[PDB]
């Protein structure tokens, strides 16, 4: 039997929504990955939901399939169930009707079954108390069964990289991130949100809700628009695969149709444009099925799956994969067909025949990659890419060395990280590759929660391939931040090989950090040796907040160690930068409130206002407390490294002045702080003196501190002056990097710690 | 338990008759080991030849019964006719030679047979005709009576027992000789009294023009006057013609006579008052298309003997043509209507060669014509022949559009299956080039394509009008001004309705508009229109069409206010896939409905939604009604055995739809106890279960399976294998 192609979705933002079909009160489950002790991980404990039709005022349907609004350029937060009746439920996460919530609270749109609004916050159904609900099953595949969801995606702009390739000249790995315009059908910004579902028996339905109203809008029509009803209800869709084509506003509707025997194709056709959009349908070409093949054995069609392709690749006809089991035979046929308009002086034209040396059980198409996965009965896993079907994880043994571009990687399965042992098919409910294919997902009939399976490297004791597999992994970040994904997944499997080297030999698993951390500022077009001005922007960039993520879990084993000491530092004082430089331009704008509105002191406005201004300036003093409470650390540990400079556990200290940008960014609070002082000394609170505790209290914890911030100020601009004429002494690069990761100094330049 | 014998012994008979094995003279035999092999406790009961002769009498009608008083159930336009004449057929013709050579002739028996029926059969049947429809409305039983007649099996004052207490039938007026009489050019009934002489010496005088404008009867030919009074026949001379066609068309295959091989096939393919459906009854289907597919793939070697020097060449070669070209028409009617597999037939006899077959993989891609040409296949990585294969297109291109005249040097050095895809590829391009506007002269095209209906060029319009609704289904759509639409329906008219016809080409040219006339018609309605519909609803008419709505053909003016459908198998919002299977849950678990016993309404619905989405909306569904309503006619909950002869009803029925024959059955006991034998049945029950257990217990080596789910499904399979050991098939 087929598995659950659509039973679970990983939302975008982390959230493993997938189908419940054992507990009596419920039918969906809601989980994620959290970390038990920074090193380990465990999934959430599941949140429980009950999906009736009846929730807008009582039996309850089971679920058909999960589809999270995660495709193209989506935020990924609506996420729209349809149950086995054909009822399309839609849920919102991450917001309330009131104000803004968690990503773990859930909240209804409007439900079908006839669409009506009716906006209710959703409860769990433990906490819930025991109600009159029993899961009744339906075992009908009605008309209006949903075979195939498909989202619509927004005219945003999606920028991702294709591959990328060992430059030999310069030794080191290059990457080339190409921008992807949106192909198919994308609907307008006036338009909240548009969706698609085909139905069992042809009947095809176009949800939309307009970005100015909250009434919701349905347009249904059908396939087979023929005069007579008696065929209309007649089309029993087997395999219905909606993928979008470069033809505008079109989208290829192949469906294989069992009455007539053969794989017709269709053409759908919408015009936006606050009129509703209008749907047009036009039939296009039918073929048959091929019976045999070419040394005389039968063929049976396991499965039709076409891809969704692009207009980047070469020939943007999509790929009707035509799935063949020769009978008795470990052997399975896999048939491609291209669709090309009729030239003259449409068709299928037949590029040639791919053999697999096992069955197939289950494929699935990735998101943004480009991978298709054939899940064989063994359980091992042969994901054949889109571009030239050759194998990923043996692609470096075939690859022709010889060339301009050597070495092209495009994940870190081609390295050669291979699943291991995965549960047999019979036993597993339902199987997910991992976004970036590190890992499987296994949900068992006996486990009730869901497990997980990494890669393994057989060859872990060969100390040469160390490079490459750094460089490999630094590529796998790089495709994730470009398509928004949390990236959970490729960071468990990282830490497995670490912790496997680490066991043997634990100097060799430092550097292995230092290395492939290294490689992602090359990939990003980032340079941690550029002039200052670039220095600024890498502060306010996003992947700090990951990158340095990644040193915190991959360093986590080691115990007493600086590595994970250095980023949190550095990325908590990013949390410090957001404390006063957050409110030091808020603070700005709230100078000029007060003289423009001074000539309405009675209205009932002003006293808010006014009683907000110096509330504000309060809650910035627990902030200080431990701002002053940090400067004393780095200071006392200075005393404590004068007298034992050989002390190897006390390193820390090295790193964070030797931070180039950390220097300016205390520079920087130190002068908001003067700066806001200054202000606040200039333009003090004189209508209220007793609000004035909270701004002399700023006064006066400055002055308190044990240790003056001026001279405090002194210390860290001399050090970035010395640390840049030895720059100019000697040339380096690797210097940045020690000063801001390695938190230690080469033992080449060993003279220079001596003079901190 | 007589219950149990009941339905086991319906669904046999039905089983058997849709699988041609009535011919089998193990028929008697497996009839009367069904008592014994479904009581699995010893049965020694000595039953006589009268005891078996009236329970097939009984049982055949009451399965005629149930077969006739379930139509009503169906949707109106349900429409599936074939096994309804294969019960008359079986009921009218075979079972009378059962009593001949099977019975003591005791009138008493069939009284007391005919005596013991009910009378709702009678009620239903009268019930049913006069609401179709006094006029006279004859039952099967009369039939029966009159076969009996003419077999000297009975006297004629026995008729006159069970008709009506009011009318009677005149002694003198019923046949009672077994003798052919034909109506001879002087009105004299002629005893044809050697029927294979009478055969041969018509068809070696038999006018190939005779065959569709010859509407009226009286024609001079004896063998044409057969083909539209064949519902007359006696019974047991009926065996005689049918088994005199297969020795007659066997030896022409041997010496290679060519005139007769192409006549033979004329007459098979137009079915004139269900005459190819009574064939097919008789001889399996499986020796007919054993030789005539040798035909077919040994023609190869045939070509390298001959030499075109020959003023008698151009008679041989359309000899030749059209007994080629003939052969492939028997074989796709006889694919599409009559429900036969080319590909079954390659694996159970090992004398063909699939991969070397060009028979297989052309009726698989029949409907669509590649948009390259090329000359051979199997060598498509050499390109020596794909040089000349360009310069084929052009060379014919040219003397057909230009020159008008067809070279004796271009026929001679093609063969006949180049031909085949050769046509279709110079209309297509002709026709598209037309649509687009390329082409802009029509009349030099209107005389252009006469020349593809002269005996030559006869086997390349098989594939031109398959062609036709993937074209016109596009066009239908598509935004065509009427004056290319007025072309296009000019150019087709033009191989719709010719001027002329030779005197071979007339009868071919109806027969290839015969076999996908219907969904023609469906697509030209949506829309010199009519004309077209007149010569389509004219050669519909000739003889009669299975599973189609008779208002479709006739809706010139009939208006129902019913929409009609076109296809076997009709489905609306109303009565949903969802109340049928429903019902069929119903007949599943309780046996209510109708819709039981109907194999025409059951197998087609199977498809519909695939065996394994079948089965498993069913199986696990079954506990649910089990766990709570209980096991039916019994009340009380106590024991499983009551719950067990309700699953053999489910499993019993499944070991039908995989197994066929009789050898066949020896086999698939190999299959379960562990290459050639799954290949025949991919889609059967007995694959799906036994793939599933080998790879469940591999998970039981790994441990991942709990050893009581396993247990679980293990039962189902077992029980499968019980009863197909115990029961012969």
């Amino acid at each position: 039997m087929m598995l659950g192609e659509h039973l679970m979705s990983w939302s975008k933002t982390g959230i493993i929504a997938y189908s419940d079909s054992q507990s009596s009160n419920a039918n969906i489950c809601l989980t994620f990955l959290e970390s038990i002790n920074g090193i380990n991980w465990r999934f959430h404990t599941p949140q429980k939901y009950v999906l009736h039709p009846q929730l807008h005022e009582q039996f309850f349907y089971n679920i058909s399939s999960i589809h999270w609004n995660n495709w193209f350029s989506l935020p990924g937060d609506m996420l729209a169930v349809c149950d086995e009746l054909g009822n399309m439920t839609m849920l919102i996460t991450g917001q309330r009707p009131d104000r803004a919530t968690t990503y773990e609270k859930l909240t209804m749109v409007f439900q079908d079954n006839k669409i009506y609004n009716h906006v209710m916050p959703l409860k769990p159904v433990d906490k819930l108390k025991p109600m009159n609900i029993e899961r009744k099953q339906t075992r009908k595949e009605y008309n209006t069964s949903i075979l195939e969801f498909r989202w619509l995606t927004s005219s945003k702009s999606v920028i991702v990289s294709q591959f990328c390739a060992f430059d030999s000249s310069s030794n080191t790995y290059r990457s080339r991130a190409q921008q992807v315009p949106p192909y198919g059908v994308y609907h307008p910004p006036f338009i909240k949100y548009a969706c698609l579902a085909i139905r069992k028996n042809g009947q095809i339905d176009f949800w939309y809700q307009f970005s100015n109203s909250k009434d919701h809008k349905k347009i249904t029509l059908q396939l087979l628009d023929t005069s007579n009803q008696r065929f209309k209800d007649l089309q029993w869709l087997e395999f219905a695969r909606i993928t979008p084509m470069n033809d505008d506003q079109c989208m290829l509707i192949t469906t294989y149709s069992k009455l007539s025997k053969n794989i017709s194709f269709y053409k759908l056709h919408v015009n936006w444009n606050l009129n509703d959009p209008s749907l047009k349908i036009q039939f296009i070409l039918s073929t048959t099925l091929d019976p045999t093949d070419d040394e005389g054995h039968v063929l049976k069609l396991e499965n039709l799956h076409v891809v969704s392709k692009s207009s980047i690749e070469k020939d943007p006809s999509p790929e009707i994969l035509v799935l063949y089991n020769v009978c008795d035979t470990s052997k399975s046929l896999v048939k491609r067909y291209r669709l090309a308009p009729t030239q003259l002086s449409y068709n299928l034209r037949r590029h040639s025949d791919i053999v697999l040396d096992k069955k197939v059980t289950l494929i699935t198409s990735e998101m943004f990659d480009a991978f298709v996965s054939f899940y064989f009965e063994d359980g091992t896993i042969e994901s054949y890419n889109q571009n030239d079907w050759k194998l990923e994880t043996e692609r470096l043994i075939s690859q022709s060395q010889l060339g301009k571009f050597k070495n092209i990687i495009a994940s870190p399965l081609s390295a050669g990280f291979n699943y291991g042992k995965l549960p047999l098919p019979p036993s597993v409910e339902w199987m997910k590759v991992s976004p970036s294919m590190c890992g499987v997902i296994v949900k068992q009939y006996n486990k009730k929660w869901p497990q997980f399976y990494a890669a393994v490297q057989k060859n872990y004791a060969d100390p040469e391939k160390d490079s490459i597999n750094a460089t490999a992994l630094a590529f796998g970040y790089v495709k994730s931040l470009h398509k928004q994904i949390s990236a959970e997944d490729l960071t468990i499997a990282a830490k497995t090989h670490i912790l496997r080297i680490s066991f043997l030999d634990r100097k060799r698993a430092k550097e292995f950090i230092t290395t492939l951390l290294k490689s992602l500022y090359s990939f990003f077009n980032i340079s941690p040796d550029a002039p200052k001005e670039i220095m600024d922007k890498i502060i306010t960039s996003r992947p700090l907040q990951k990158i340095m993520l990644l040193q915190l879990e991959l360093g986590s084993c080691f115990s007493q160690e600086n590595i994970e000491e250095m980023a949190r530092v550095i990325l908590y004082l990013k949390n410090v930068l957001f404390a006063f430089n957050g409110v030091a331009r808020n603070f700005h704008f709230a100078i000029e409130q007060i003289s423009n509105n001074s000539n309405q002191q009675q209205n009932p406005k002003l006293f808010q206002t006014i009683f907000s201004k110096q509330d504000l300036i309060h809650s910035l003093i627990p902030v200080a407390k431990w701002f002053v409470k940090f400067i004393t650390y780095l200071t006392q540990e200075i005393l404590i490294l004068i007298n034992d400079p050989t002390n190897k556990e006390y390193t820390l200290v090295h790193g964070i002045f030797g931070a180039k940008m950390s220097r300016t960014l205390i520079l920087s609070i130190l002068n908001e702080i003067k700066k806001v002082t200054q202000i606040v000394a200039k333009f003090p609170e004189t209508s209220y003196p007793i609000l004035n505790e909270s701004s002399t209290f700023l006064k006066l914890v400055l002055s308190e501190s044990p240790v003056d911030f001026e001279k405090f100020e002194t210390f860290l601009v001399d050090v970035n002056n010395k640390f840049i004429a030895l720059c100019e002494q000697q040339p380096s690069q690797e210097r940045e990097f020690s000063l801001l990761v390695k938190a230690e100094i080469p033992p080449e330049y060993a003279k220079v710690g001596d003079f901190l | 338990d007589m219950k149990l014998l009941r339905y086991y012994k319906n669904i046999w008979l039905n089983n058997k008759i849709i699988n041609w094995e009535i011919s089998n003279p193990d028929f008697l035999s497996k009839y009367s080991a069904i008592t014994s092999s479904i009581f699995q406790e010893s049965f020694n009961s000595v039953q006589n030849l009268d005891q078996l002769l009236t329970d097939l009498i009984e049982t055949s009608f009451t399965c005629f019964a149930q077969f006739v008083s379930n139509k009503q159930y169906h949707q109106a336009n349900s429409n599936l006719t074939l096994l309804e004449r294969k019960w008359v057929i079986f009921i009218t013709k075979h079972l009378p030679l059962l009593i001949l050579e099977n019975s003591s002739r005791s009138p008493r028996v069939v009284t007391n047979a005919l005596d013991n029926i009910d009378e709702k059969v009678v009620k239903a049947i009268r019930i049913y005709f006069t609401e179709k429809d006094p006029s006279t409305s004859l039952d099967i039983r009369h039939d029966f009576i009159k076969g009996l007649i003419m077999l000297n099996l009975q006297p004629a004052s026995v008729i006159n027992n069970y008709l009506r207490e009011d009318q009677m039938i005149d002694t003198s007026i019923l046949p009672t000789r077994d003798d052919l009489f034909v109506r001879n050019l002087q009105g004299i009934q002629e005893v044809v009294h050697n029927t294979n002489s009478f055969i041969i010496s018509s068809l070696d005088t038999l006018e190939l023009e005779s065959i569709t404008e010859s509407i009226t009867h009286d024609s001079s030919n004896g063998l044409f006057q057969v083909l539209h009074n064949f519902e007359s026949v006696a019974p047991t001379k009926q065996r005689e013609i049918v088994k005199a066609f297969l020795s007659i068309f066997e030896d022409a295959i041997k010496e290679l006579n060519y005139n007769r091989i192409a006549k033979i096939c004329a007459l098979l393919f137009f079915n004139f008052s269900h005459s190819l459906t009574t064939i097919l009854s008789f001889s399996s289907p499986a020796a007919l298309m054993k030789t005539l597919i040798k035909f077919v793939d040994l023609s190869r070697n045939g070509r390298n003997g001959s030499n075109g020097n020959d003023e008698s060449s151009e008679y041989e070669t359309i000899n030749i043509s059209l007994s080629f070209s003939w052969a492939i028409l028997l074989i796709i009617n006889l694919t599409q209507t009559y429900g036969i597999s080319v590909v079954d037939v390659a694996l159970k006899y090992p004398e063909l060669s699939i991969k070397n077959s060009f028979i297989i993989n052309f009726i698989s891609n029949l409907p669509n014509v590649s948009d390259k040409y090329y000359l051979e296949e199997s060598n498509v990585n050499d390109s020596d022949m794909l040089t000349k294969s360009h310069n084929t297109v052009q060379s014919w291109l040219c003397d057909l559009f230009v020159n008008g005249s067809i070279t004796d040097q271009l026929i001679q050095n093609i063969e006949t299956r180049q031909l085949a895809n050769l046509i279709p590829f110079i209309v297509k391009q002709v026709l598209l080039s037309v649509e687009i506007g390329v082409l802009t002269d029509i009349s030099s095209l209107i005389g252009g394509f006469e020349y593809f209906l002269q005996p030559l060029l006869l086997v390349g319009l098989i594939k031109t009008f398959y062609w036709l609704e993937q074209f016109l289904s596009c066009v239908k759509n598509d935004t065509i001004s009427e004056d290319i639409l007025q072309g296009i329906f000019n150019l087709l008219n033009t191989l719709f309705n010719p001027v002329t016809l030779n005197e071979d080409s007339k009868a071919f040219h109806t027969a290839v508009l015969r076999l996908n006339a219907i969904p023609l018609l469906k697509v030209l309605r949506k829309f010199n229109l009519e004309p077209l519909i007149a010569k389509l609803v004219a050669v519909l008419n000739v003889s009669p069409v299975y599973d189609v709505d008779p208002r479709i053909i006739n809706s010139e003016n009939d208006y129902s206010r019913k929409q009609l459908g076109y296809g076997k198998f009709l489905i609306l919002n109303e009565n949903p896939i969802n109340k049928i299977m429903t019902n069929q849950i119903n007949s599943f678990w309780s046996l209510h409905s109708s819709t039981y016993y109907n194999l025409d309404y059951l197998f087609e619905l199977i498809e519909l939604v695939t065996p394994k989405s079948f089965l498993f909306d069913v199986l696990k569904t079954l506990e649910y009604k089990l766990a709570t309503y209980g096991v039916p006619g019994s009340e009380n909950k106590r024991g499983s055995l009551d719950s067990e002869h309700v699953f053999d009803y489910f499993f019993y029925f499944l070991v039908l739809y995989d197994v066929k024959t009789a050898e066949e059955a020896s086999q698939l006991i190999e299959y379960m106890e562990n290459n050639k034998i799954s290949i025949l049945k991919r889609h059967s029950f007995a694959v799906l279960l036994h793939e599933r257990k080998l790879l469940n217990d591999l998970a039981l080596e790994n441990g991942e399976i709990t050893k009581t789910e396993n247990e679980k499904f293990i039962s189902y399979h077992d029980k499968y294998l019980c009863m197909l050991k115990t029961c012969v098939f």
